[PDB]
């Protein structure tokens, strides 16, 4: 018998203040404890169990579905604290990969002996005439809370000389598995591979799939990848539940399918907390998921990563705070794809949703392939400048050039650093009263103009924006302006293109049209000439 | 040589805390430092027992091309026992910040000396992340002092005091302060006889950055000498006269804007009353005194904000309680970063960081005109400093840039 290598336990101890687990064990049919019987006879036959005595107080119940159930729930609850898959897009090309499965995985790997008291359970004796048979587990059980951790702590202790020793091939492991490969030549490999088995048989690990490999919903295959077909529940009645369940597949498809969108129907699920309710569905998210099942028509494959060749990112706007990106070594062949969603807010700009994204492409690729891509981005090199220069907030995309596909992302409207000359001032000023929500908003100018408006239904903001909107739609191409709200010139030096608001939206369309535009503050009621709330409080 | 036992707070455990992705690069230079620390017993290999995590990444000093591990130790410090020894808490050295010059240097390397308490090499766990996840990563223990822990200079310190005995006692013009790894060192000497001051220090420690305090103030809040003003240029002066007086107790503007009287237009020049200039040249006299009652409390929080005033410049202001500045500042350097914002920021709030350790002796809580994830995206790539501060972001306009600038 040559000696076996003998697998190092890991210290384990209970939550503090906490004891073991003690639950009274179940009412089982004959042929339940009979087979059992058989079962914990062969275990402790094979060294994996064994039989103890009434000096062990705690008890973890036990169900027969043949194959046994141990119930480590309690357990798991009081045990202590223990310390994201592989991207098929971040794994590099090779001539030969090999997978292997180690079976008896967590009974390979021994239990630390102080520990095992805990994992105590009894098997009821036929007519609960007699004791019931006690055992405790000599190694990790399935179902218990720290199995994995330990199990994958000790394959990679005995998995760490035999990379070393071998620089020519690559061991990946996920769980339960090994995932090798190598360029070498195909005999090669697979000697090596048989030496790998053999340097896990010595420790005690037995190990016996060929391509396509079906693996964490992906397809694998040597020269691409892909994604396991994607089916889209398809009923009269849709639920949240299959909206969850259908949000969740074209995300999941999104990956390498490029163009899904997924807002109409995420946007169906606000605020709902229920799960069978039948929510109807507006012609943008029918025509919506109608393009989802186009884009799914006829299936694509990303490819591998070569590390020689440089990874590059491009972004594409897809209107209404969608933007979708590919990232590719090679014109056509995509390493894989994505989009990304405009966060919740208020107001918006084209510019920072663009950067958003990039920083998400720019993490994600740090996890996938550890480095940052070159972007290519619609995006024309002076607007950035520009964007980013009289920008308040610190900003910074990464190495990138423009690439023209229109829309093209743009900014809208600039705000003069300086008042205009030549250009008419208008003074604007809005008032609301609180408890009748009756208000006024308007405008005085240095010319003689003036105009004020009776407003019903409308607050102190509102009437300020209305009184700043006036002014713009009452002025030339040339205007200075000057307010003091406070909320409207935070609105407006945040320099959105887009708005929730109605009023705010308006007031864009209108700076858009302008020429020049300069806006200027000051303090309210500071008897400032001009600047007349005494025209709206009446 | 003998550890000193440590423990934590009562009811705080440990740190687990989420280690971010890394870039190939800083993997590989974590990995062979690693090595050669695991090779030297400063740390060792653990196993999934232990339950807790501190996040790591790697950055490049000045002057030198060799990658330094740096740990974010934050929530360790944070949940670390607060460190009373028998220095009780040595007073901080106000004479620090009055001194001619202070220079900077890194003692770490000293930590690596004292071995760590048994049972609280536990927390400071950290993770070695791979690539795609494509193996788990490599997980250590520090045996030793690690750097960035706010307990080794603590622990430390007797030693210190020991070592640096003999040089304080040869010359009392010097001015000694230790924060973290930092050693700082204050002289009124001058700069070429302070470098061989510092080099005969360091090889004094060895048998065992240049800062000028004094060219610092508080500044003043300045208005406009004007012989003509414009409608836009009083209606500037009001707004920021106006935002004074919740600073300085006297301001008022009430003659100032009886010239913006009437509806004009924004460049039109307004000649000046008497009035007006009696006015204006008050407020000039008040904002020349310094703010009333104006205390730092030792126990309260340092809070920095920072302004983008465009074109490399920066504004700043650390105080307490609003209104109440204990200092503020402008930073314009330029090195390498012009083209880079965020390069700028973090370089800049390093630099607040310094001045505040240097006079408080603590590094305030940052208010960043940044959005999150932009931040924290790049800001470990331009960071050079074995401390990190505490931080948020401000994502509404400052309504108060121009008027800092
Ligand atoms: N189930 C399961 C396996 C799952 C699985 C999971 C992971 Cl994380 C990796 C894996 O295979 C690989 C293992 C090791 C290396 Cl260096 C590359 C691999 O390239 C993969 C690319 N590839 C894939 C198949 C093939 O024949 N040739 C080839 O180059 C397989």
């Amino acid at each position: 018998m040559v000696p076996i290598s003998p697998i190092e336990t890991v210290p384990v101890k209970l939550k503090p203040g906490m004891d073991g687990p003690k639950v009274k064990q179940w009412p089982l049919t004959e042929e339940k404890i009979k087979a059992l019987v058989e079962i914990c006879t062969e275990m402790e036959k094979e060294g994996k169990i064994s039989k103890i005595g009434p000096e062990n107080p705690y008890n973890t119940p036990v169900f027969a579905i043949w194959r046994k159930l141990v119930d480590f729930r309690e357990l798991n609850k009081r045990t202590q604290d223990f310390w994201g898959i592989p991207h098929p897009a971040g794994l590099k090309k090779n001539k030969s990969v090999t997978v292997l499965d180690v079976g008896d995985a967590y009974f390979s790997v021994p239990l630390d002996e102080d520990f095992r008291k805990y994992t105590a359970f009894t098997i009821p004796s036929i007519n609960n005439e007699t004791p019931g048979i006690r055992y405790q587990y000599n190694v990790l059980p399935q179902g218990w809370k720290g199995s994995p951790a330990i199990f994958q702590s000790s394959m990679t202790k005995i998995l760490e000389p035999f990379a070393a020793q071998n620089p020519d091939i690559v061991i990946c492991q996920y769980m339960d598995d090994l995932y090798v490969g190598s360029d070498l030549e195909i005999g090669q490999h697979r000697t090596k591979i048989e030496e790998l088995r053999q340097h896990l048989l010595r420790w005690g690990l037995t190990t016996p799939k060929e391509p396509p490999f079906l693996w964490m919903g992906y397809e694998l295959h040597p020269d691409k990848w892909t994604v396991q077909p994607i089916v889209l529940p398809e009923k009269d009645s849709w639920t949240v539940n299959d909206i969850q369940k259908l949000v969740g597949k074209l995300n999941w498809a999104s990956q390498i399918y490029p163009g899904i969108k997924v807002r109409q129907l995420s946007k169906l699920l606000r605020g709902t907390k229920a799960l069978t309710e039948v929510i109807p569905l507006t012609e943008e998210a029918e025509l919506e998921l109608a393009e989802n099942r186009e884009i799914l028509k006829e299936p694509v494959h990303g490819v591998y990563y070569d590390p020689s060749k440089d990874l590059i990112a491009e972004i594409q706007k897809q209107g209404q705070g969608q933007w979708t990106y590919q990232i590719y070594q090679e014109p056509f062949k995509n390493l894989k794809t994505g989009k990304y969603a405009r966060m919740r807010g208020a107001h918006t700009n084209d510019v920072k949703q663009l950067t958003e994204a990039v920083q998400k492409i720019t993490t994600e690729s740090i996890v996938i392939w550890g480095k940052t891509p070159k972007f290519k981005l619609p995006i024309q090199k002076e607007t950035w400048e520009t964007w980013w220069t009289e920008y308040w907030q610190a900003t910074w995309i990464p190495e990138w050039e423009f690439v023209n596909t229109p829309p093209l992302v743009k900014l809208w409207y600039q705000l003069e650093k300086e008042p205009i000359v030549g250009a008419e001032t208008f003074y604007v000023d809005g008032a609301a009263n609180r408890e009748t929500k009756l208000g006024k908003a308007g405008y005085v100018t240095n010319k003689g103009r003036q105009k004020v408006v009776p407003l019903t239904n409308t607050t102190n903001q509102k009437t300020e924006l209305q009184a700043i909107y006036l002014a713009l739609q009452d002025s030339g191409l040339e205007v200075n302006i000057v307010t003091d709200s406070q909320y409207a010139l935070g609105i407006i030096q945040a320099q959105p293109d887009k708005s929730e608001s109605e009023l705010v939206n308006q007031i864009i369309e209108q700076l858009i049209k302008k020429e020049k535009v300069y806006l200027a503050w000051v303090p309210a009621h500071k008897g400032i000439g001009g600047n007349e709330q005494v025209d709206k409080l009446v | 040589i003998e550890t000193v036992p440590v423990k934590l707070k009562p009811g705080m455990d440990g740190p687990k805390v989420k280690q971010w992705p890394l870039t190939e690069e800083k993997i590989k230079a974590l990995v062979e430092i690693c090595t050669e620390m695991e090779k030297e017993g400063k740390i060792s290999k653990i196993g999934p027992e232990n339950p807790y995590n501190t996040p790591v990444f790697a950055i490049k000093k000045k002057d030198s091309t060799k990658w330094r591990k740096l740990v974010d130790f934050r929530e360790l410090n944070k949940r670390t026992q607060d460190f009373w020894e028998v220095q009780l808490g040595i007073p901080h050295p106000a004479g620090l910040k009055k001194k001619k010059s202070v220079t900077v240097l890194d003692v770490g390397d000293a930590y690596f000396s004292v071995p760590l308490d048994e049972d609280f090499r536990k927390y400071t766990a950290f993770t070695i992340p791979s690539i795609n996840n494509e193996t788990p990563g490599i997980r250590y223990q520090y045996n030793v002092l690690p750097q960035g822990w706010k307990g080794s200079p603590a622990i430390f310190q007797s030693s210190m005091t020991k070592i640096l005995e003999p040089f304080k006692k040869q010359n009392p013009d010097i001015v000694i302060y230790q924060y973290m790894d930092d050693l700082y060192v204050g002289s009124d000497l001058e700069i070429g006889q302070h470098r061989t001051k510092i080099e005969e220090l360091r090889q004094h420690l060895l048998r065992w950055y240049e800062l000028h305090p004094d060219k610092w103030t508080v500044q003043p809040i300045v208005l406009p000498e004007k012989d003509s003003w414009t409608v836009n240029d009083i209606q500037k002066l009001v707004g920021k006269l106006n935002w004074a007086s919740q600073i300085y107790p006297g301001i008022k503007v009430r003659q100032l804007s009886k010239l913006l009287r009437g509806t004009k237009a924004l460049t039109e020049v307004i000649p000046l009353t008497e009035e007006a200039e009696l006015e204006l040249a008050e407020n000039r006299e008040i904002l020349k005194e310094p703010v009333h009652g104006v205390y730092y409390d030792p126990s309260k929080d340092l809070i920095a904000e920072i302004q983008k005033q465009g074109q490399g410049q920066w504004t700043y202001q650390i105080y307490q309680e609003p209104f109440k500045n204990l200092k503020t500042g402008k930073y314009a350097r330029m090195r390498g970063a012009h083209t880079n914002d965020v390069k700028q920021l973090t370089e800049a709030v390093q630099k607040i960081t310094t001045e505040s350790i240097v006079i408080w002796g603590k590094t305030p809580k940052f208010k960043l005109p940044i959005q999150k994830e932009t931040w924290e995206t790049w800001w470990t790539e331009y960071w050079q400093a074995t401390w990190i501060p505490e931080w948020e972001f401000v994502n509404t306009p400052p309504l108060v840039k121009l008027w800092y600038q």
